[PDB]
């Protein structure tokens, strides 16, 4: 099964000569968890989420996201290690079904804290399973 | 004949191995077909090496064995695989398709 | 049988070389005999374009060519010639003697 | 012909493997002979076909002369005092490392210099030179 992000970056880039990766090796990452969704009060839906990173350490992350499915809220993502707050935001309206988050700055600290299965939560104010998407630059 | 850039079109599913590589089904790896003779010319960047056992080989061929039409460039490809079970994607798979052939 | 380090003892007189070439007299270059079949030994340096030629030449012989034994490692040697007239000594004539041998 | 001094550098730095050249590249290069030495004081005349590739770095060069004097050597461009030194050793080197060095970036030319001794085995020419491609 091969993700669609992973699909459309492969084509758009021979497609446009104009544009090209940000780093030769981009890497999907899948979740884990695919049974929970607790809602509690004013609205505030949570679900957690679970990856297994692998980083070689001889590379350079230039950019890592996180891609997550929606259909006006406020997302807030954060790292269990009780909760560590990676990055918060905001979405509008109901129609845009995918959005992206950079969590770069994660992903660098878990490459010195070393290979792990890392675990998030989101917070909102086949299936589209949420994927994680790491830009490495080899340095060999 | 001469040592010269053959095309060679490829395709994975022949192979097997589209265990591993996702996308693309196929791509045109070339191949270099020929071989050298003595005098061996500038454009198919020769070694020091490869002059001399050409010499050799066309006074003798038992003291030392013929120069190979072999790759000297090779340009990389965009690819989509899984590393480990990684779906990794690799802008420039060095080492792939053959831009310039060669003796050695 | 296998690409290996053959030996391959040169000397200059025997190819007329010695008309330029003052010194040495003659070297040990070796030479890489065998051929390359798949798969593909890591001793050989292999490439990408390499690894995938051997899987065609396996299954269709007609489709693709077979790998070749070539040098892959080149290292240097001090000789002193006649550069158009010139006497040049270059202590690192490089590309002379191979040091390893691979498939390409 | 082989230079002497070509074939004793090649046998010092096969023999000993401790040691290797300033630079790669070793060239020799042959005097113009003209016949002349008039004495008073003695000087004689020198003239060298030097063809340096631009894309190389001439690390040092020194003139080799076979022999208290007082040897200095000019250049004739008026003329150019290169090296003035001191003095039975039967030759003697004198660094004109900056004389090639200018000489690199005229191309092939053919350079004449003169020598003042104030008091076969012609004289020659060395440039170490490494490349930089
Ligand atoms: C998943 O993580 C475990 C350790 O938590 C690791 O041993 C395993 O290799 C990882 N999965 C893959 C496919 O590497
Ligand atoms: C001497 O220098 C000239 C410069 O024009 C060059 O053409 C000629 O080839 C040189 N002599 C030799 C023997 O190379």
């Amino acid at each position: 099964d091969p993700p669609e992000y992973m699909l459309e970056l492969y084509n758009k880039f021979a497609t446009d000569r104009t544009s090209m990766p940000s780093a030769n090796i981009i890497r999907s990452f899948k979740n884990e968890d695919l049974f929970s969704q607790p809602v509690s009060f004013n609205g505030l839906r949570k679900y957690p989420l679970l990856f297994n990173v692998s980083i070689p350490h001889h590379e350079e992350v230039i950019m890592a996201e996180l891609r997550l499915y929606t259909l006006d809220r406020k997302i807030t993502i954060f790292e269990v290690l009780n909760m560590l707050v990676l990055v918060s935001g905001e979405i509008y309206g109901t129609n845009s079904e995918w959005e992206t988050f950079d969590v770069t700055d994660a992903i660098r600290r878990w490459q010195k804290s070393g290979s792990s299965t890392h675990q998030l939560e989101v917070h909102i104010e086949n299936k589209h399973n949420p994927l994680l998407i790491v830009f490495s630059d080899d340095q060999s | 004949n001469y040592c010269k850039r053959t095309p060679l079109y490829i395709d994975f599913k022949e192979i097997g191995w589209d265990s591993w590589i996702i996308a693309p089904p196929g791509y045109e790896a070339y191949e270099c077909r020929g071989v050298c003779n003595y005098p061996l010319a500038e454009h198919l960047t020769p070694t020091k090496h490869a002059i001399i056992q050409a010499l050799v080989h066309l006074k003798n061929s038992q003291k030392a064995s013929k120069a190979c039409c072999v790759p000297t460039k090779l340009e990389p490809i965009s690819i989509l695989y899984l590393d480990k079970g990684v779906v990794t994607y690799k802008f420039k798979y060095e080492g792939m398709a053959v831009s310039e052939c060669g003796c050695r």
